[PDB]
DNA sequence: CGGGGGACAGCGCGTACGTGCGTTTAAGCGGTGCTAGAGCTGTCTACGACCAATTGAGCGGCCTGCAGACCGGGATTCTCCAG
DNA sequence: CTGGAGAATCCCGGTCTGCAGGCCGCTCAATTGGTCGTAGACAGCTCTAGCACCGCTTAAACGCACGTACGCGCTGTCCCCCGC
């Protein structure tokens, strides 16, 4: 698993911004999406990870994402409760 | 005599004894009065009422008979209130607002 | 004989339009599920995951990220400006206390 | 084995309020999970009151406080009076 | 009665010039009135619910810190 | 006097101990600051630097307050 | 009455650390309202960890987990060593 | 990959700022005085925990018809341009 | 201004299908009734601090004159992002 980050096309960021409400667009941007998606991505998985951990377990579930989620003051609905 | 139901004796369509039951077993607090999980249910099924009142005004809106996701973010986000509630809240395939900013317009 | 070719701009309007209705992810699912895998290989090793928590994580990315390109439109417009800059985004996410 | 939820009473209120409109599944677990929420929400700040005051009981009070504390205005307002009423109505029955 | 008068001009310049502000506005004035306006009804409705569930009269410190710490603003040294 | 004619529209006769005087005013003075220095960030983004009262519009906005 | 405080135990770390630095009380009110805020983020988080996992008990595990999720990097791995220290001295003991 | 239109650099201006001095004010300090109300204490009583027996509401499993999704083809709208 | 032209979108039948919702058996969690212990509701007492007042004092706010630099409008250039 190496050079993952790239799979996040340069049309779906563009996709992204568009639902964000951006008309125009600088070349530069993508890379920058990225990286700030990669640490929140990180930031997330390591809680996960964590809940994971202390649990004894071997598969991420999503409600240990639900709880990481939480505990990061971003609370999602719809993924178990 | 025959078992009433306390959300009946309340006339509430919530569990008045699943609340009890959930509010002792939270480790909130040492005991829970009588009254506390009446009053909870009643708050609790009329925030359901207004937030399914809003949602079904929305898909009949959309014409539709069914309510979705994205309904449910319309009808949060519309209102004032609701989206004060729960502006820390994801919605699953809620979408967005559509709303584009003026500047961007066609000139 | 002419490419009958739109003015720059309205095809993004256009598409702003119809991405701020729908719904749907907007991410290819099997690129997301690699890096995911690939980021969480650096925590724990043999790690299995849920369908489900895949989902989880798609669905609360996409949403910051446009919570976060709605913000840096509204910075970049206060600029003044049409086009995004990457300071702009930078700004927002300091603003947000993410900096 | 068998998870309980409160998708029963969110039909209920549906039929009551909307009875020609129906609710997929997805909506209906979010329906689920904000209800959970708004309990966590409340049973928190209510425990929180309590051990402020130094007391060991729960009552609608504190409940109606923490509601106070965590609702907007009007939704506050509405919500108090329906409680209030519920607690009046569960009290003379 | 204008007690939002209170806030005088250089009281507002003072608070920019520590938040490293160095050209102001004219305009800006009222406008942080308005907002510091917000901030304190925002605080104190959950400073006087906390005092009134207590059954008192008189706000106490502690209620002010409560109603911060809800508030996502956590304040030290009172408490 | 500020605090005291604030408090009046949820309750009357009011008493207050100064330490929750003090208090807020400790806790309003660091969040102007901070809000302060957000709005000269955002006025210096715009190649500026003087303040108006739209750097401040910003800046809440942004900051999830409005 | 009497109300009890961190300072004396606060007092002894800073002359551990700084044998001839003094304080003032201000600062260490700050130092109380500090140990009580992490105090009880820590208890609640591992609180909410043990109704996660269904069990009645709060253990020094629960504790280590909570820490790692609320304490960044080098922070945490510290404590973390501080911990598992002072417990495998305690149980010697 | 063509190209337009947006980003940006440079310049004029006039005014809304900053800066300093004379003036008025009200904040701050110290003191006196009063009492409302916080805080503490004794009591008992009503209310909540707890347990035994009962049962029916709700959860699990099954099934189905229709809401909604998916085609396709005209109908209608929106935009661009040459006049 | 203003028709055409072309592309984009809407809409209305026509068809298929997965799940929303209803039905059913069962069981365990809610209910009912009775016991008992004890938290707090309540009355009563104390005395602290919060409120109000007054008189000085002086630092700060205020008003105003004045001058300049900066925010803003305008213009020309080019390059780079969009439509395809």
């Amino acid at each position: 698993l190496r050079d993952n980050i790239q799979g996040i096309t340069k049309p779906a960021i563009r996709r992204l911004a568009r639902r964000g409400g951006v008309k125009r667009i600088s070349g530069l941007i993508y890379e920058e999406t990225r990286g700030v998606l990669k640490v929140f991505l990180e930031n997330v998985i390591r809680d996960a990870v964590t809940y994971t951990e202390h649990a004894k377990r071997k598969t991420v579930t999503a409600m240990d994402v639900v709880y990481a989620l939480k505990r990061q003051g971003r609370t999602l609905y719809g993924f178990g409760g | 005599a025959k078992a009433k139901t306390r959300s009946s004796r309340a006339g509430l369509q919530f569990p008045v004894g699943r609340v009890h039951r959930l509010l002792r077993k939270g480790n909130y607090a040492e005991r829970v009065g009588a009254g506390a999980p009446v009053y909870l249910a009643a708050v609790l099924e009329y925030l359901t009422a207004e937030i399914l009142e809003l949602a079904g005004n929305a898909a009949r809106d959309n014409k539709k008979t069914r309510i979705i996701p994205r309904h449910l973010q319309l009808a949060v986000r519309n209102d004032e209130e609701l989206n004060k509630l729960l502006g820390r809240v994801t919605i699953a395939q809620g979408g967005v607002l559509p709303n584009i900013q003026s500047v961007l317009l066609p000139k | 004989k002419k490419p009958h070719r739109y003015r720059p701009g309205t095809v993004a309007l256009r598409e702003i339009r119809r991405y701020q209705k729908s719904t749907e992810l907007l991410i290819r699912k099997l690129p997301f599920q690699r890096l995911v895998r690939e980021i969480a290989q650096d925590f724990k090793t043999d790690l299995r995951f849920q369908s489900s928590a895949v989902m989880a994580l798609q669905e609360a990315s996409e949403a910051y990220l446009v919570a976060l390109f709605e913000d840096t439109n509204l910075c970049a417009i206060h600029a003044k400006r049409v086009t995004i800059m990457p300071k702009d985004i930078q700004l927002a996410r300091r603003i947000r206390g993410e900096r | 084995t068998r998870k309980e939820s409160y998708a029963i009473y969110v039909y209920k209120v549906l039929k009551q309020v909307h009875p020609d409109t129906g609710i997929s599944s997805k909506a209906m677990s979010i329906m689920n999970s904000f209800v959970n929420d708004v309990f966590e929400r409340i049973a928190g700040e209510a425990s929180r009151l309590a051990h402020y005051n130094k007391r060991s009981t729960i009552t609608s009070r504190e409940i109606q406080t923490a509601v106070r504390l965590l609702l907007p205005g009007e939704l506050a307002k509405h919500a108090v009076s329906e409680g209030t009423k519920a607690v009046t109505k569960y009290t003379s029955a």
